[PDB]
């Protein structure tokens, strides 16, 4: 399983690394 | 009393994110990706994801003009920030473009939201880049209300 806040953060970090 | 920070300018232009210093996050017990409820002027609220920013002064918060505008604040103003851990996934949202061509969905909304998991609040005005131009939308309604995370299964209505 995974933690929700990490999914939200990772998507945002991808946006910023682009 | 509430937890307060000074509005600073964002160099990352993401509508959904605010940045704090890691030391301030520690203090506030906020963690990467946490949804936070921001309070500005005119009883305005915004819901954003929080990320650390090593370029951010402990006492400041980096947010873009979209967020600032939603909170009715200017650079140098003070806002409050508190955790918002009860946010649900959105089942359905109603967004309208600010009417002052093309598929709004295909050109603007879909690319904006796609796998992006953006938290939004009813009453938000947000700006989407795309198709040479750029368009603003108002969040008319969310379900659950008054805020939600826009997920891959979230249904958008863009009209009426
Ligand atoms: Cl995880
Ligand atoms: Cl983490």
């Amino acid at each position: 399983v995974t933690l929700r806040r990490r999914m939200l953060a990772a998507a945002a970090e991808r946006r910023l690394q682009k | 009393r509430p937890n307060r920070l000074i509005v600073d300018e964002a160099i990352n232009e993401d509508n959904s994110v605010v940045s704090l210093s890691q030391p301030k996050m520690d203090e506030l017990q906020l963690f990467r990706g946490d949804t936070v409820l921001l309070k500005g002027k005119k009883r305005r609220e915004a819901v954003c994801i929080v990320l650390s920013d090593d370029t951010c002064s402990d006492e400041k918060i980096r947010m873009n003009r979209v967020v600032r505008n939603n909170l009715r604040v200017r650079l140098g103003d003070v806002i409050s920030i508190q955790p918002c851990p009860d946010v649900k996934y959105g089942k359905r949202i109603h967004v309208l473009p600010i009417d002052d061509t093309g598929n709004l969905f295909e050109v603007y909304l879909k690319p904006y939201f796609l796998e992006a998991y953006r938290p939004i609040r009813k009453g938000d005005i947000f700006l989407v880049r795309g198709g040479m131009r750029a368009v603003e939308f108002k969040v008319v309604e969310t379900d659950p209300s008054p805020y939600c995370i826009v997920a891959p299964d979230t249904v958008i209505h863009c009209e009426g």
